[PDB]
């Protein structure tokens, strides 16, 4: 334990992050670059997200917990757009110590800060754009200009054209006509290594890691005579021969009832064989195994089935079949017999394991994007950038309004809170001009990166938004010259900028007000 | 904490050493005239000599990064082509070299730097598609052009040499499986022991086990069967039982109901009417008297790999619950005889019902042979099977790459700007990688290398390198021939490797557990 | 041993004196504190601080012992009884030095408690009438604490949808246990949600989750502790048996002992089941055809609150079901909340609770929330029993420090240097708000002396305009009846602690 | 070639990357901070930088005697010298390994390019000599060229001006003995002044006057410390203290004989080499004679120079030997303490600069800029040729050393070449500094030179190609030989290294 007063760890304590926070800094936008994290345990992780780094990163002030915990909110409320956010995150606590110097109390520093961000909100919601005005094809038109901007963001950017249509038409399926609604639960993606990363298609459902067993028949059947679906089932229940789980004895006082524990499993042999067989269901799941007597009955009755798979994986078959699980084999009925459009394993390499991949053409709830990849790293990484854009349409499904990105938002308020701070004066004329000069930090920072004169990038802006008050005109992160967004279709959501700027300033008033720091063992 | 962070300036420079010190050793193992390895593990003291880096690289603990990545794209690789796949760490660690040389002459943006590589491999795959060829119109010269693909990815092992005694086995094998990708159908048998060339392509199934007493070494006209039923550990139960008896006597009915146990289940066994019985697990005394006294061969230990080959090769059923006995199909040979190949005499089956698999016999000098014709043959009738699939193939053996170079610099014209050093550079790099081949046999990388150069832009496409002579010669009268699929994924996933590696501004180490 | 392990005693509490300096006031700050939980705790107040803040030496445990007593007694501003006790203890050096003991110590502070007693009577004054009263009086008192906490700048919104909450409290019953809430996080820090009835959290994932329905119009709560699962009997299941065909009979048996009690779920028709137990996968594909609300794993304390509000109640056996025990709402609306879905039970027969619904991920937060509805229900309590009130700020304090100053000066000799020590330690409240908020503490207390006699009395100090002027004309008041058994606990803990000249420690 | 040369290469490289920021007039100085005494230094040069630091690798070693050698000859700007040695050793890593040639063949490249490198620089120089008018006005703007290399170049119009003018009044002087620079703490690089005579550090007497018009200025090694030292071994044998007082006291009145002699040659002002005792101090006085002692060795040899006079150790004959005069010999006080101005010196022999600065630093590195700019002056006058530099003396001798590559074609081409290549490393090196665009300047420049036109090169002030004759840059043809020639053979001998022989340290 040591003892840290006064300006001890009132400053090092912001400093310790602005030297942690300026590492992720030359990630910023897609001009960014990657970084290597050997974790604790050995295995190495290559990505270059600020929220997947500063997640698994062991650190030593305290200071790191409270980035962290804003991280944490960030992925349920918004989480789009993470390489670009984390950045702008800790942009607020660097002004902070400029004011300190000026003789500025640091609660006065904190309070303007929040009393700057409702004027900075009402001057954006000035030139956004509603996209929910237009039809369902001019809408998917606005997620194709979206997606080029919003959705490639990391690395596999070089052609954004093979998962463009993944992000687009994986909301289709699921969507409401009326344009309100989402669903990101259902959708889940597995990815596998192998093949190039341009092989990637759409195909809605499951990846099980478990073939079918006893390899005597075919790897896949893809029609089926009964049509309806395939008949898929899944037995919540064990199979197993019937025996029961509690403590009991067997008593034999014979031959004949030795003889009959001996017919007892070959007469249930052919009870389970005939309900699943009279039942017509082709893919039947079993939960726990099997038993090796009835490896072989279901492939003499035609009965494909499957060992050891998740619970997790279960859930999301039945509701993409629209069918229900068996609970139990006195249970089981042709009703709860699920809906399968084509059901195939994957070659995948030579021999490796054979992934059963369930699919389902028509409307299903269980949307999945089809992955392959040859490079093992980046399939963590492109998965994840693609499970932002599950957030990215829910942004603007919630919120119709739309704002061009390119760091033009943040240029545009400037000039409101430098103009709203002369009504105050007082203290808070510079501690108002601050908050907004900390937001000018952003555009300087995408220029440095890509090789672009900070202030000369910036100084066009504000010059440009003088005499226009279109948003259009913001800062160029790829080098496409004419810094008019229009013509690049490069837009960003307005909840988007909205949250994740508000809620880093209101957790940046907390932070700001930690004078003594005691800390204690587990 | 002990948190050891390097910022851009240690981490640029420490990860392209990384890749560049180990993949100096699988440099000399490109082409058939490579070179191999040797490893010392301090487990075991086991060694592994090959060429291919996915069994060697693996095995190698190294603390760069940068050489992670590499080791599990080999799986991809192995997953492809499988032999001579180290080119894809060497042109990566060149891409790397050339980089790092790039950024301390043109000094530009890392990011502009892939930005050059993403176009440079849109030209390479225009000369590869431009310059396929595909055979497979003629079903004539599509069996003699699979022995010219066959000499090019079947020369690994030190023992490629004997080529054209194995030139053989992989020509006539392909023929057989007839669209079988999966080597779980083929039977890959080691030996040791004969000579080098001694092995050959034999029609049936080549069995290890042996007949435990009474069974006739020779069966003629037999019906094999697979069951997976229980035989040697007979009364295991496994249920809720408890046993409370008043009086031995009712003791000893309990093996007599054993014995009337298996006598039932005999009976349905002869109710088959099959001359050959395979079990999964062992073969107790009792049934194998009684296969013995009805006249049914014993075969017992066929593990969960064995099991499925015997069905898989005989085109038989693993068959179980034998209360249904018409329900099955039952497997039937030839002739079912024990021959002797080796010091270990060997079970060997002749006339299958279905020639759907092949077996090879593989017999040879030393136990690092055996290993070592494994790698070779791990993938062999499969990269035949993938030309069956995609039937495109193209030239090979180092000319490729020099005519994806002649495309390179056709798009350099095209773009120039500050980009195109980056585009070229991706062409310097690639004719680089002829030249460590041409480095491997001990020849002239120079003249030779310069002579080829402008050959590709004199407009002549089927020249190349020869590699016994040490000269030039046409790929088309050598026979040196590689499919489209194969190479295009070898060329794709080293530039989509190299640009990761680029990237990385920081290294950071966590303190050990 | 002697005078120095009184010190040091003292120099133990000047560590926490120190360390409490900014947890008092609207423009104090905060203290970082990290404990064994892994939890960070930021706050204002110093309530929970004492709590969770690390004892090295035993004699701070007397600070401790008495936060705990103050925590249900008054809960808000409790951090300046330590502060206060300290400073009697840090102005006691000088009075260790010389030949006083701490008995005339301890006779000193008791006839300035003593008299404080009757001052606060004296200095307050009874408002009733038409004057402010429920949803005034209650939302003045509570802006107070909560505003000076934090949510400084949305306090407008945040905290007049806390005092709508309070609202709901009446008179002729007001039972202490309505301050349970629960913690949601997640969401906006300046969004809440107003909820008069329990929530609580799935905590587990089930095949049958979006097949749940979340709105009902007239549900029926019914209140079960039987776990639905496959499992053993409750001593032994040992079945001695016979027949071969018995055992697919037990088999059976084992489910018809479950099946028969599941049917029973669904033959009362309860819309609202609710298992104090986990639930498994046997019961979810059967009981999910009948569309009823379930939730497994519920805390212990969550099915007391729903016993106290619709008066339910636990039964084992389903037969044994009574008509009454089936409770019926208003209305049931399940609301989720980042992936998370939330139960709401509305217009229960009696609830006078009302459970928060807070948003944001920081859990520190809530902390203070809970607290300040901790002190809610004092300034309910102590706004019945007495009616009245004094000036907000911390400068009430201010004004009986001086009123001791005249009386004493007269009265028998040494004693008046003893109580101006304590009127002098009585300026610390004001003295730690003019170092936090960068004003000057010697201007403002000479003014005050003249505030506190030529300006009659409720003139307070303004932190807002930089000025002195009143707090009760402004309409900020602070609860009167908390700072007779803050200031009376202080003295009997600074008495005991100058009374002990040794410690023993054993091992 | 691996084991044999492995740390001859990148670390000799590693070792020129240190300096490579130093190389260039837009680079900057090195901080040379010694871990004994405490002590440090700011040099531009890699004459102290290679000196001081430590090197593990032999060749880097070696590196440092062919940096003494730039050194004396030149001194400014050999910082190239190393770093073109280095390029050499990164083109032999490939050419050796790579391409597998023998070492010996590459020198043999490099043998031959080194012959055709010395015609390049033959018939490319450009002759400036004769008349005296033009020439010495153009030695204003040549001397620029290698005037300041460091971050002190607004002092370069300033010193223009005395560095010629220096030259002048040696008139033919090639001795650096002859010119006197001092060093002086505070003020600024453009408060240097220079006059005709000599200042000194030393002060007068107590009674001496401080202004005397027409004074005769005499040396000597003499010492006047006490006494008579006289022969070893000696001693005095008195029978009491009455002779002993008489022997003490007569050798005072025997030095005044000497200093009798002394106004036998009507001086004016005296010099003596050692400390001078107070009773002859102060005879001094009497005949109004100044004095000036504390002179170790220079001292006197000095303002010899100056003054034009000789060291009279006898004192014996007032005709022969030389008599000094100086018109005004006014001690004049700058800066702290005070300084001895003379002015109105008999002849031209000598001359004096005198330099001021604020920071000590500056006064150190700063003579070795006038000392190696009067070297210059004095190569141009002996000889009579001049070339342009700037990067383009580069460009130029890659033309014929690629001109060369195609009568010699076959495999040592690859080394001719290299040899070019590593000429086209040193002006991307030189631009390295400055932080603009390799590629753009030089590819102009490059171009440039094919299409005929010699008098073009890099301009790092306003980053594009400029003439260097307007812009006033042009190198001796002495200079560009000696770092050309030495460079060249410098590599010639880190080639030859086929094994590493450590010896057991002591």
């Amino acid at each position: 334990k040591k003892r840290q007063h006064g300006l001890e760890a009132k400053k090092s304590h912001i400093l310790a992050a602005r030297s942690v926070a300026s590492i992720i800094k030359t990630s910023l936008g897609p001009r960014g670059l990657d970084k290597i994290l050997i974790s604790p345990d050995g295995e190495i992780t290559i990505t270059n997200d600020g929220a997947t780094i500063l997640s698994q990163m062991e650190l030593d002030n305290e200071i790191a917990k409270l980035l962290v915990q804003l991280s944490k909110s960030q992925d349920d409320e918004i989480g789009d757009g993470t390489t670009g956010v984390v950045v702008l995150a800790s942009a607020l606590l660097d002004q902070a110590l400029e004011l300190i110097q000026k003789g500025i109390h640091p609660i006065k520093i904190a309070n303007g800060f929040d009393e700057a961000a409702k004027l900075a909100i009402s001057k954006l919601e000035e030139t956004c754009d509603d996209i929910s005005a237009s039809n369902d094809e001019l809408f998917r038109d606005f997620l194709l200009r979206a997606a080029k901007t919003s959705l490639g963001s990391k690395i596999v950017s070089k052609d954004h054209d093979r998962f463009a249509e993944m992000a687009v038409e994986a909301v289709i399926n699921v969507m409401d006509k009326d344009r309100k609604d989402v669903d990101f639960d259902l959708i889940k993606m597995q990815g596998r290594v192998g093949g190039s990363i341009s092989d990637s298609k759409l195909i809605n459902g499951v990846i099980l890691d478990k073939d079918f067993s006893h390899p005597q028949m075919p790897k896949c059947v893809l029609p089926k005579e009964g049509s309806d679906g395939v008949k898929l089932a899944i037995l919540t229940c064990p199979f197993e021969p019937p025996k029961p789980k509690t403590k009991h004895k067997l008593d034999i006082s014979s031959v004949e009832e030795y003889q009959k524990l001996q017919t007892y499993e070959q007469d249930k042999f052919k009870e389970m064989i005939d309900d699943v067989k009279k039942a017509g269901a082709d893919v039947v799941i079993c939960q726990w195994g099997f038993d090796d007597e009835a490896n072989h009955l279901l492939l003499q009755n035609d009965l494909p089935a499957v060992r050891w798979v998740g619970g997790q994986e279960l859930e999301h078959i039945a509701i993409s079949t629209n069918g229900r699980i068996v609970p139990r084999f006195q249970d089981l009925s042709k009703d709860k017999l699920g809906t399968c459009s084509r059901i195939y394993e994957q070659e995948f390499g030579t021999t490796k394991d054979r992934m059963l991949i369930i699919e389902q053409s028509k409307e299903t709830k269980t949307v999945t994007c089809f992955v392959r990849g040859s490079n093992k790293m980046i399939v963590d990484e492109a998965e994840r950038a693609l499970h932002d854009s599950l957030c990215v349409v829910r942004n603007l499904v919630k919120d119709s309004r739309v704002v061009y990105g390119g760091g033009a938002a943040e240029v545009t308020m400037s000039l409101a809170v430098s103009e709203e701070a002369d009504k105050q004066r007082g203290i808070d004329q510079y501690a108002f001009r601050g908050f907004a000069q900390a937001l000018d930090t952003i555009p300087m920072t995408l220029a440095e990166n890509s090789g672009l004169d900070p202030i000369g990038t910036l100084s066009t802006l504000k010059s440009k938004q003088l005499k226009e008050k279109i948003s259009n005109i913001g800062v160029d992160c790829l080098g496409y010259g004419s810094n008019d967004m229009k013509e690049l279709f490069v837009v960003d959501p307005f909840i988007g900028k909205k949250q994740q700027i508000l809620l880093a300033t209101q957790l940046c008033r907390m932070i700001l007000k930690i004078d003594n720091v005691i800390i204690s063992g587990k | 904490d002990q948190v050891t962070e390097e910022r851009a300036e240690n981490a640029r420079l420490s990860a392209f050493v990384g890749a560049i010190a180990v993949g100096d050793l699988v440099k000399s193992t490109l082409g058939p005239k490579g070179m191999d390895k040797l490893l010392q593990s301090a487990s075991s003291n086991t060694c592994m000599v090959t060429n291919d880096g996915a069994t060697i690289l693996k095995s190698i603990p190294l603390d760069n990064p940068a050489a992670k990545v590499l080791v599990n794209i080999s799986k991809v690789q192995d997953d492809e082509v499988g032999d001579g796949t180290t080119s894809v760490t060497v042109l990566s660690a060149e891409l790397l070299r050339e980089a790092e040389k790039l950024i301390d002459q043109s000094k530009i943006h890392p990011q502009t730097i892939i930005e050059g590589y993403r176009l440079a491999s849109a030209a390479a795959l225009d000369a590869l598609t431009k310059a396929a060829v595909d055979n497979s119109h003629d079903k004539t010269m599509f069996r003699e052009d699979l022995i010219h693909i066959a000499k090019t990815t079947l020369s690994s092992k030190i023992l490629s040499q004997d080529k054209d005694h194995f030139a053989e086995l992989a020509t006539n094998a392909i023929l057989r499986l007839k669209g079988s990708t999966n080597l779980e159908h083929i039977q890959i048998i080691k030996i040791l022991g004969g000579k080098l060339s001694d092995s050959f392509l034999d029609e049936g199934f080549i069995l290890a086990k042996k007949f435990g007493n009474n069974q006739p070494k020779r069966i003629e006209n037999a019906k094999i069967l697979i069951a997976n039923t229980t035989l040697d550990t007979d009364k295991v139960k496994i249920f809720g039982t408890k046993f409370k008896v008043d009086s031995t006597a009712k003791l000893a009915q309990l093996e007599k109901a054993e014995r009337e146990k298996m006598k039932n289940k005999i009976a349905k066994i002869s109710k088959f009417g099959i001359n050959t019985f395979i079990n999964r697990q062992l073969i107790y005394d009792y049934p194998e008297q009684l296969f013995t006294d009805l006249g049914i061969n014993s075969i017992e230990h066929a593990d969960f790999e064995g099991v499925e080959r015997l069905a898989l090769v005989t085109g038989g059923e693993v068959v179980s619950t034998f209360d249904e006995p018409s329900k099955c199909k039952l497997g039937e040979c030839d002739v079912i005889e024990e021959i002797m190949l080796g010091e270990q005499p060997f079970l060997k089956f002749s006339g299958c019902k279905a020639g759907e698999a092949c077996t090879i016999v593989l017999r040879g000098a030393t136990d690092q042979t055996l290993d070592e014709a494994e790698r070779s043959l791990h993938d062999a009738l499969s990269v035949l099977s993938q030309t069956t699939k995609e039937t495109r193939t193209v030239l090979g053996g180092g000319c490729a790459e020099m005519v994806m170079s002649k495309a390179v610099d056709t798009e350099a014209q095209n773009i120039d700007g500050k980009k195109s050093l980056a585009v070229e550079a991706f062409a310097r790099a690639l004719r680089q990688l002829p030249t460590i081949l041409a480095d491997n046999a001990g020849f002239d990388s120079s003249e030779l290398v310069s002579k080829l150069r402008s050959s590709i832009y004199n407009g002549i496409s089927t020249s190349g390198l020869d590699l016994n002579n040490g000269t030039i010669a046409d790929m088309r009268q050598l026979g040196i021939v590689e499919s489209y699929k194969l190479k295009r994924a070898v060329v794709s996933s080293a530039s989509e490797a190299a640009e990761v590696l680029l990237r990385v501004d920081n290294i950071i180490r966590a303190r050990p557990r | 041993q002697g005078k120095g392990q009184i010190i040091s005693n003292i120099n133990a509490c000047v560590a926490v004196q120190e360390a409490l300096k900014p947890t008092l006031g609207p423009l104090g700050s905060d203290i970082l504190i990290v404990t064994s939980n892994q939890k960070t705790t930021i706050s204002n107040d110093g309530a929970t601080i004492l709590k969770l803040l690390d004892v090295v030496h035993p004699a701070a445990k007397t600070l401790v012992d008495i936060s705990r007593a103050q925590d249900a007694e008054v809960g808000d501003g409790t951090t300046s009884v330590t502060i206060l006790a300290g400073e009697l203890m840090k102005e006691a050096k000088p009075f260790l030095e010389e030949g006083i003991s701490s008995h005339l110590i301890m006779k000193g502070y008791r006839k300035a408690v003593s008299l404080a007693v009757e001052k606060i009577n004296e200095l307050a004054v009874d408002i009733t009438s038409e004057k402010s009263s429920g949803r005034e009086l209650l939302e003045r008192c509570a802006r107070t604490a909560m505003s000076s906490k934090l949510i400084h700048n949305n306090a407008d919104f945040f905290v007049k949808m806390c005092v709508d909450a309070v609202l709901s409290l009446d008179r002729n019953d007001l039972d202490d246990k309505l301050i349970g809430i629960k913690k949601i996080p997640g969401g906006a820090m300046e969004e809440s949600l107003f909820i008069n009835g329990v929530a609580f959290k799935k905590t587990f994932s089930y095949a049958g989750f979006e097949q749940q329905p979340k709105k009902f119009n007239n549900p029926k709560i019914l209140s079960l502790n039987v776990e639905l699962e496959l499992k053993a009997e409750k001593d032994n299941a040992e079945v001695r048996v016979e027949h071969v065909e018995d055992y697919q009979a037990i088999v059976d048996a084992e489910w018809q002992l479950i099946f028969e009690k599941l049917r029973q779920v669904e033959e009362t028709g309860a819309n609202i089941v609710l298992s104090k137990l986990p639930i498994g996968d046997l019961a979810t594909q059967f009981f999910a055809d009948r569309n009823i609300f379930c939730a497994g794993r519920v805390s212990a304390d969550d099915m007391n609150r729903v016993i106290q509000a619709v008066g339910g109640s636990i039964q084992s056996t389903t037969s044994d079901i009574k008509p009454e025990h089936l409770g019926t709402c208003a209305l049931f609306e399940e609301m989720q909340i980042g992936s998370e879905r939330y139960n709401l039970f509305q217009g229960c027969p009696q609830a006078k609770t009302c459970t928060l619904l807070l948003r944001g991920g920081a859990e520190q937060v809530i902390a203070e929330v809970e607290r300040s509805l901790h002190d809610a229900i004092m300034i309910v309590k102590r706004a019945l029993q007495n009616k009245l009130i004094v000036a907000g700020g911390g400068a009430t304090e201010m004004e009986v420090s001086k009123c001791l100053r005249d009386y004493s000066k007269t009265i028998a000799g040494k004693q008046q240097m003893i109580i101006n020590a304590f009127a002098k330690a009585l300026e610390v409240i004001p003295r730690q708000l003019c170092e936090n908020a960068g004003f000057d503490a010697i201007e403002i207390l000479n003014k005050l002396r003249l505030a506190h006699s030529k300006g009659e009395k409720w003139y307070g100090v303004v932190f807002e305009t930089e000025n002195i002027g009143d707090n009760f004309a402004k309409f900020v008041w602070e609860p009167a009846l908390v700072k007779i058994n803050a200031l009376n606990s202080a003295t009997e803990a600074t008495n005991l602690i100058l009374s002990v000249d040794e410690t023993i420690t054993n091992k």
